């Protein structure tokens, strides 16, 4: 029965639980890598070794945080748990294929582990650009294992996307239109469309790198008439959509959290929120070359990409102001999830704004490949995606588990993490403006003070991660079983109790048309 | 028990065996490329085939033999197959992008021209044109099979499907011959790279699509399809038209315009 | 059928909070420790 | 070069770098303003016992928060693109220099008349002369004439690199098989520092760029001295 | 051929509690065990190969 | 949210144990590796 | 000899950051001209402009490799 | 386009069979004839060891490492030229 | 180099019945070559092959019109 239940699952809740466990474990791996980065940089000189071992750490840090922590938690975990419940569906459309999307991830992770253990690792950046990633500058199996790791993660997410789109279009109550589904469901559906379209291009690109490395193709090798920049286009055609994939489920959870703890039955401006997510998803496909403003493209192309990138601020700003307008007039419950969501709104805004700085190709010449970029994306990832994850985890942990957290402990955890991430990343703006490059194991002496402070911040965030593990333990250790929650009339996922039975909605909801 | 129409699937081992088969094929490719051994790769290919065989066998048991494919379930599968074909289109888009990138801006190493110096392309009016008529013809014959099935005509459905499969096999044998006769190779710079990787992934999809049609042929021989309910046949036809359309883009882009 | 309810819908047991603490400590600890030992492995390798 | 506790850009050494400084000041004002408005409005929403929980109409307010950001974006893009097109202008240089990235150092070629070339390696910390800068000095600097429009051509003989000099506003990727062009004009003599800005393997952190800007007559004496 | 689908319908709807991947009878169990043994053995073998490849060799 | 009282309440002493054990499980292995870095960069 | 050459002027055919083709074109133009002026009975001094432009713009290793391949008979451009 | 054919009333099995045997398979037959006319081997070209062709950055994982997967000795020279 | 010119030889660039571009290209080549020479000081004698070919192939009225347009400043080809 244990093997049938946990290895042969066809149940959306159990598969969601597997994803949350997997992503939590991955988050520890990714945290350890981030501390190794910041230990290397925490004083001038060399701690570990040269840039090879250092950038194997950096490369792994990124792949783990993006592919094994954020996407499994948001899409595999919250998505599987919540989407069927929020539409009254009895499971996902392809409940058995869903289980394969999960079980492809431990093999994917194993391949990433193997890449770092064989030879000298893949010290390429998570972008894996040739020729550094090719078979002369990275001879041996490491980069190929990294490519295969991405292939399996890609197949996992493509099949998961097919499952989520089909479920969300086909398995709503017959009276419920698309404009009566909750914003988190919208956010997953749009994320899934972005995955469906972008991951096959990445797959094409890394397959060409594989064949350049092993079958004597020359897609990216000038000696055969190839072009390293073609790889960059193919990678970023996926890689910009990918960052909207990382944030969109977060936006959907933030909408639910802000609505709930404002005591509101609904988010402000529902159709505007749907419009904004669809707009961001669409614009996210036509801006990729803002990752390439120093490669030598023609000036009119740089002007187009500057302009198209900045217009994404418009729909994003509609969401930010609509969250504020959802708070407006609320009976505010200062829960720990609400604290995560408020921190999200402000810190995501700061990071989005430094993204708009970077969108200007002229200024990006000086800022590209510096820590200003690192500061931008850790505000949206370490203080946006992660805050949405933490807010959703503390909000929905009682649903998934049946047990309550200690709210005071969760508030302490939020406070520590807030200090730690801001101490880590805010000084990195100064390091970037003043010219410290990315992917360096050591820096000119002038950069010491802010690197020192940034590394001290990373230890504070480590203390938060450790505290989080204790808090989850304390909840399972004490076994305070949920009785009721507020606002079930507008939060259907709670209405089958905590945790919901293995099978829910065996008798579907009744919704009439009138 | 339930009063919805959706399918609650029995707990299954095939997701796990499929995922493990992926691990074995990828680590197996790694062993083959770097440690001169095909062992793991052969295991992985075998377990992958066993997994697909048993998984789709079970989908047949669930639908033809157990009745779980209600119209709502069928509608979901229709969406699923369309979405899968869309992802496959985007996969090929990456290879077309590579082809146009290289051929519209030929670098000095090629001679600054396309085709590169020293490359002698196949004549697109010879076997490539024949291959084009073969796949176009198989799109007509599969449409005849579809209409025969809908009209209840077992004999002509089987005849038309057999013709469709024969043409797919003919394409595959023509392409295998052309690969062998080609005076350029995958190692002949970016010309050979784009030619063989793009037509090679296409040829793989022809083999997949032909295999799918063959599955449909034997299920039709076994009376699985009704005149109204035959989604495996519809999916294999959609996939077949997709394979035909990719070929037409390859033919116009790589064989003809790129010659 | 499977067991249902709080502490029953999970692949690990919460019947004893100290057994649980050991499990969770092995689980999260092993993930946090793995990068340090891989780095050690690479530094020792050569 | 950067100095301890620096918060902003290195002092501008070229006219284009000064334009970027003023453009950054303009854009950072907007970033600070919007950031602080969002922070303020959050606090405003959270500090009243007054409530309004029934359905709120959104149409009117969404005009304002699409049109106002649209105007702000235009006010950023206008000077942004002005500077972009300024950088691209025909400048008619008096000198062309090539640099080739390598693992892990830069070589330079001055082949307008004489066929001069040389390699430029980081000075190891153990060999620094007293008062010289850790990770930044090189053995052979890029000698160049000040107050003159110079064409720099950038490529690589192995993996990607990127050739950067922050105080001149310069960063041009070094890509094998490709010859990328940028223009260099220093308003002042002196020593101007930069570092490799595309991950390139083991010693990415340790292949700096040092320009040495000198009057034309001194540049000519230096080139003449290489015959 | 003759249409024997009704007899397969009877077989696969038999109330024997078996999951669909085993409902065809003893052949199903054999094929399943072959498949799982190859997967789990090959996975163990792949781990061995990692250990071998993780240290300098040849 | 409302909830039943804890079935198995976790006293402050019990919490100090779980917290210490949790923190040690992160800190000791990494500590051991980092302490021995120099011992690795010579072997 | 209309000279006093300092460096290669702006060429409207090659107005963008990628100057690869500019180096390649002037290298071909020099060598096509130098071949014309040998096989038909003239002076290579007529080819000098292309020579100065490609020498100014082209990486020394590119010139060296192209020269080697012309001598080998493997240069893929038409001269 | 309407092409130049003409049928409908009802697109059905009979019409698609008619297209299969009356248009599609005749076209294959003609292209097969065309192709078997222009068959027969071209004079293989002088070998020139162009550096953008016969690329070898890593040995192939089969044979002697130096032969492509569908190597044809008659028309595929090695980096050092045609084989004996 | 030496002469014995009889008529314009087959040119693989223009293998078909329409020879318009063969006349045009050789006319352009001659006048391009000639401009190149009369500048740098050298000898139009090196241009002679193009001159013989275009004179052989081109209708007299085409040459005459193209010459008139070059003098007028209305010739649309690049020389
Ligand atoms: C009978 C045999 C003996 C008689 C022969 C006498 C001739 C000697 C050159 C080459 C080149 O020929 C061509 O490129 C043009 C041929 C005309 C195209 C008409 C073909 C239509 C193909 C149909 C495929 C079926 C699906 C259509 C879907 C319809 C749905 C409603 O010609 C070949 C043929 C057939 C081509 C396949 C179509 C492919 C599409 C390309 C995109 C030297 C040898 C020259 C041989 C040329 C023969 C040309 C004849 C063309 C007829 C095509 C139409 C078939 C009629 C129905
Ligand atoms: C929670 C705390 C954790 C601890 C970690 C820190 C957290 C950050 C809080 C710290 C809150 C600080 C609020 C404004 C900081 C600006 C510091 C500055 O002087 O900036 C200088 C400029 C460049 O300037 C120059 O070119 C020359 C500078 C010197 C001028 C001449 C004066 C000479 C003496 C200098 C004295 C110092 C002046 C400072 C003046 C200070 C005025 C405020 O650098 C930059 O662009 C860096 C910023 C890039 C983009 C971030 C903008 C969004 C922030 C708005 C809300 C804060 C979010 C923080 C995120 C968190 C906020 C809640
Ligand atoms: C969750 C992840 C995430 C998100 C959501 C974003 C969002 C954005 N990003 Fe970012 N980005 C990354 C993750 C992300 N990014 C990563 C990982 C990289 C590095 C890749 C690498 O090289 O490894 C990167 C790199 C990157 C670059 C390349 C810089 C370089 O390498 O030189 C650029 C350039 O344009 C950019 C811009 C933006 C912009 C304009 C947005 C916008 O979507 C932000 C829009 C939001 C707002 C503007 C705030 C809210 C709006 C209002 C309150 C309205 C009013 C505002 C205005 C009028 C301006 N990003
Ligand atoms: C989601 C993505 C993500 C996240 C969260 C982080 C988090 C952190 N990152 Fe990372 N980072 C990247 C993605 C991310 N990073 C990427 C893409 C790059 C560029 C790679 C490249 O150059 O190739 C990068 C690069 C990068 C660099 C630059 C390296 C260089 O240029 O040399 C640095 C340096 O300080 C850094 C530090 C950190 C630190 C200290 C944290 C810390 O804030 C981490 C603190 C811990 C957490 C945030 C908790 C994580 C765990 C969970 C959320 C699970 C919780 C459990 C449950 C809910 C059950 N990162
Ligand atoms: C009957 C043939 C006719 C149709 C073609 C059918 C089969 C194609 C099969 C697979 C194609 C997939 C990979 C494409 C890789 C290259 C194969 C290209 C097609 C091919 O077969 O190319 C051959 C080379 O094969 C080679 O290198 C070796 C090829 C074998 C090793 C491939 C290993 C790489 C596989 C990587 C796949 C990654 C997939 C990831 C998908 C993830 C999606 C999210 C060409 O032979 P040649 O001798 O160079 O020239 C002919 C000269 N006479
Ligand atoms: C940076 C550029 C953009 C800045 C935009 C700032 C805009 C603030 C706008 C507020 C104007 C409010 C006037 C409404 C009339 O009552 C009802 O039904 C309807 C109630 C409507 C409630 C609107 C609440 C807004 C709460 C603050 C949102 C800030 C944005
Ligand atoms: C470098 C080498 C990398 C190798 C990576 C290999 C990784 C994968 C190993 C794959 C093993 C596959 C085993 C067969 C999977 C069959 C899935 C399938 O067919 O799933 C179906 C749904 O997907 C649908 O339809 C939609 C259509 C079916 C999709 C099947 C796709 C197989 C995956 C191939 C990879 C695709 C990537 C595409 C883009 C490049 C059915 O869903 P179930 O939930 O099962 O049942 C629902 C019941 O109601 C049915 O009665
Ligand atoms: C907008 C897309 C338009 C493509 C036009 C391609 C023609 C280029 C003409 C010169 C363009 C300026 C440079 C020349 O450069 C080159 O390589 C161009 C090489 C091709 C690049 C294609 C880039 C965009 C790819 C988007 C693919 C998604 C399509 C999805 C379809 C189902
Ligand atoms: C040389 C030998 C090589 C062999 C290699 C083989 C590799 C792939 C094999 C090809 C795919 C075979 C798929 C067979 C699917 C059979 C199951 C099926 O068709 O199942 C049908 C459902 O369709 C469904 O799940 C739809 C199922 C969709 C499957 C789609 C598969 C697409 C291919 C995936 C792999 C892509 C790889 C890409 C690589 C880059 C069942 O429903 P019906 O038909 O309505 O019947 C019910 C009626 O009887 C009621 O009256
Ligand atoms: C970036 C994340 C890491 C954050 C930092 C971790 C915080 C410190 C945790 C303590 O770790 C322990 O520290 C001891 C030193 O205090 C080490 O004992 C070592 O030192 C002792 C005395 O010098 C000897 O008794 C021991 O035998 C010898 O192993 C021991 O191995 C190590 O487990
Ligand atoms: C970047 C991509 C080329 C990728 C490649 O090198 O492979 C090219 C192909 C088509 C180009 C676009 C098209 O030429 C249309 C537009 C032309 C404008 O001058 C710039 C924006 C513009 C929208 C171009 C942006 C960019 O250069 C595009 C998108
Ligand atoms: C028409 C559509 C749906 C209305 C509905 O059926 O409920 C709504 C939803 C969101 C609206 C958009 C958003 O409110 C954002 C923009 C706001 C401007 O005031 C008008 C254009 C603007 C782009 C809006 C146009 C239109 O009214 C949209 C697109
Ligand atoms: Cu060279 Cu980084
Ligand atoms: O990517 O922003
Ligand atoms: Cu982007
Ligand atoms: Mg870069
Ligand atoms: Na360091
Ligand atoms: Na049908």
């Amino acid at each position: 029965m244990f093997i049938n239940r946990w290895l042969f699952s066809t149940n959306h809740k159990d598969i969601g639980t597997l994803y949350l466990l997997f992503g939590a474990w991955a988050g520890m791996v990714g945290t350890a890598l981030s501390l190794l980065i910041r230990a290397e940089l925490g004083q001038p000189g060399t701690l570990l070794g040269d840039d090879q071992i250092y950038n194997v750490v950096v490369t792994a840090h990124a792949f783990v945080m993006i592919f094994f922590m954020v996407m499994p938690i948001m899409i595999g975990g919250f998505g599987n748990w919540l989407v069927p419940l929020m539409i009254g569906a009895p499971d996902m459309a392809f409940p058995r294929m869903n289980n394969m999307s999960f079980w492809l991830l431990p093999p994917s992770f194993l391949l990433l582990l193997a890449s770092s253990m064989v030879e000298a690792g893949a010290g390429t950046g998570w972008t894996v650009y040739p020729p550094l990633a090719g078979n002369l500058a990275h001879a041996g199996a490491s980069v190929d294992l990294t490519i295969f790791s991405l292939h399996l993660a890609g197949v996992s997410s493509i099949l998961g996307a097919i499952n989520f789109i089909t479920t969300i279009i086909n398995m709503k109550p017959p009276a419920m239109s698309q404009y009566q589904t909750p914003l988190f469901v919208w956010s997953v559906m749009i994320t899934a469309v972005l995955l469906l379209l972008s991951l096959p291009v990445l797959a094409a690109g890394i397959t060409m790198l594989l064949t350049d490395r092993n079958l004597n193709t020359t897609f990216f090798d000038p000696a055969g008439g190839g072009d390293p920049i073609l790889y960059q286009h193919l990678f970023w055609f996926f890689g910009h959509p990918e960052v909207y994939i990382l944030i969109l489920p977060g936006f959907g959870m933030i909408s639910h959290i802000v609505t709930y703890y404002s005591g509101k039955k609904e988010p402000f401006g529902y159709m505007g929120m749907v419009w904004a997510m669809m707009s961001i998803g669409f614009l996210g496909f036509i801006v990729w070359a803002h990752h390439m403003f120093t490669v030598g493209m023609d000036v009119d192309t740089r002007a187009y990409f500057t302009s198209a990138t900045m217009i994404i601020a418009i729909p994003t700003g509609v969401k930010v102001f609509s969250w504020l307008a959802t708070l407006h007039g609320g009976n505010i419950k200062w829960s720990p999830a609400m604290m995560w969501a408020l921190g999200f709104i402000f810190l995501f805004t700061v990071g989005g704004l430094t993204g708009i700085v970077l969108a200007n190709s002229s200024l990006d010449i000086v800022l590209h490949d510096t820590y200003y970029v690192v500061a931008h994306f850790h505000y949206v990832l370490s203080m946006g995606a992660v805050f949405a994850i933490m807010g959703g985890f503390v909000h929905w942990f009682p649903l998934f588990s049946g047990y309550t957290l200690n709210d005071t402990w969760a508030k302490i955890h939020f406070a520590i993490m807030f200090v730690g991430v801001n101490m880590t990343f805010f000084p990195q703006h100064f390091l970037g403006l003043s010219g410290m490059p990315r992917r360096y194991s050591d820096y000119p002496d002038a950069y010491t003070m802010w690197n020192t402070i940034s590394s001290m911040g990373s230890f504070i965030s480590l203390t938060a991660v450790m505290l989080m593990v204790f808090i989850i333990w304390e909840a399972f250790a004490s076994k305070r079983e949920v009785l009721t929650v507020d606002l079930t009339t507008t939060n259907l996922e709670w209405l089958n109790g905590c945790p919901p039975p293995y099978h829910t909605f065996e008798e579907p909801t009744y919704v009439n048309l009138k | 028990h339930q009063t919805h129409a959706y399918h609650m699937v029995n707990p299954s081992p095939w997701p796990l065996t499929g995922a493990l088969s992926a691990l074995l094929m990828t680590s197996g490719l790694t062993m083959w490329f770097h440690f001169n051994s095909m062992t793991l790769l052969m295991i992985g290919l075998t377990t992958n085939m066993l997994t697909m065989y048993q998984w789709w066998r079970d989908v047949i048991r669930e639908s033809t033999f157990q009745g779980h494919h209600t119209p709502a379930v069928q509608k979901g599968l229709r969406y699923g197959m369309i979405l899968f074909i869309i992802s496959e289109v985007l996969f090929f888009t990456g290879f077309f992008w590579a082809f146009y990138h290289s051929s519209l801006a030929p670098t000095p190493e090629l001679g600054g021209c396309w085709p590169p110096t020293g490359i002698h392309p196949l004549n697109p009016l010879e076997v490539p044109l024949l291959n084009t008529s073969v796949l176009l013809a198989s799109g007509v014959s599969i449409t005849w099979a579809h209409h025969s099935l809908m009209e209840g005509d077992r004999k002509h459905m089987l005849q038309a499907l057999f013709i469709t499969i024969t043409l797919g096999v003919y394409f595959t044998l023509l392409q295998a011959s052309e690969y062998y006769e080609a005076p350029f190779t995958i190692s002949d710079g970016v010309y050979g790279s784009t030619f063989f990787v793009a037509t090679g992934f296409h040829g793989l999809h022809v083999i997949i699509g032909s295999t799918f049609l063959i599955v449909c042929f034997f299920r039709q021989l076994k009376f699985h399809f009704t005149s109204n309910h035959h989604f495996g046949f519809e999916a294999a036809a959609w996939y077949w038209h997709f394979v035909d359309v990719v070929w037409l883009f390859l033919y116009v882009s790589i064989y003809w315009w790129g010659s | 059928h499977y067991e249902e309810g709080p502490g029953k819908n999970i692949p690990f047991s919460v019947e004893n909070k100290w057994r649980l603490l050991a499990m969770m400590t092995l689980f999260f600890g092993s993930g946090f420790a793995a990068p340090f030992f891989i780095v050690r492995h690479q530094l020792l390798k050569k | 070069m950067a100095y301890p506790m620096q918060l902003g850009f290195q002092d501008a050494t070229s006219p284009i770098m000064e334009e970027l400084l003023h453009f950054h000041d303009h854009t950072l004002m907007i970033v600070f303003l919007i950031s602080s408005l969002v922070l303020y409005i959050i606090s405003l929403m959270l500090t009243t016992k007054l409530t309004h929980t029934s359905t709120m109409d959104a149409q009117e307010v969404e005009t304002i928060w699409t049109i106002l950001p649209a105007i702000i974006l235009i006010l950023i893009a206008l000077p942004s693109l002005r500077i972009l097109y300024m950088m691209d202008e025909i400048n008619n240089p008096s000198l062309t220099v090539k640099t080739m990235g390598h693992q892990w150092y830069w070589s330079y070629e001055y082949t307008d008349y004489e066929d001069l070339s040389f390699d430029s390696y980081m000075i190891p910390t153990s060999e620094l002369k007293p008062g010289e800068l850790r990770l930044l000095e090189v053995d052979n600097r890029v000698v160049l004439p000040m107050e003159m429009t110079i064409r720099m051509l950038v490529s690589s003989e192995d993996v990607l690199h990127s050739w950067a000099v922050p105080s001149l506003g310069l960063k041009t990727d070094a890509i094998p098989g490709r010859l990328n062009q940028t223009t260099l004009m220093s308003s002042r003599p002196g020593l101007y520092y930069g570092q490799c800005s595309e991950i390139c393997g083991s010693n990415h952190s340790f292949m700096p760029i040092v320009l040495e800007l000198v009057p034309l007559k001194y540049f000519e004496k230096w080139s003449a001295s290489m015959l | 051929f003759e249409n024997r689908v009704a007899e397969k319908q009877k077989l696969f709807q038999e109330d024997n509690g078996l999951p669909v991947h085993l409902k065809g009878g003893a052949t199903d169990n054999i094929l399943y065990r072959v498949t799982m043994t190859l997967c789990l053995g090959g996975t163990l073998y792949s781990l061995y190969c990692l250990g071998w490849a993780s240290f300098p060799h040849k | 949210i409302t909830a039943k009282p804890a079935k198995t309440p976790t006293s402050p002493k019990e919490q100090a144990i779980g917290l210490s054990v949790t923190f040690l499980s992160f800190l000791l292995p990494a500590g051991w590796v980092l302490y021995h870095l120099d011992n690795y960069k010579k072997s | 000899k209309i000279k006093n050459y300092q460096t290669a002027p702006f060429d409207s055919r090659f107005p963008n950051q990628n100057q690869t083709r500019n180096c390649w074109q002037n290298y071909l133009d020099f060598h096509r001209c130098e071949k014309a002026m040998t096989a038909k009975g003239g002076d290579v001094s007529v080819c000098e402009w292309y020579r100065r432009v490609y020498k100014s713009l082209c990486p020394i290793s590119w010139v060296s490799t192209w020269d080697d391949r012309r001598a080998e008979g493997t240069f893929p451009g038409k001269i | 386009a309407s092409a130049a054919k003409g049928d409908h009333g009802g697109t059905g099995a009979r019409t698609w069979r008619f297209l299969t045997f009356g248009l599609a398979l005749p076209s294959v037959a003609l292209c097969t004839l065309n192709s078997w006319l222009h068959s027969g081997h071209r004079e293989r070209p002088a070998f020139i060891p162009y550096h953008h062709l016969r690329i070898r950055t890593k040995p192939f994982s089969w044979g002697d490492g130096n032969h492509t997967f569908f190597h044809n000795p008659r028309v595929n020279p090695l980096p050092t030229g045609y084989e004996k």
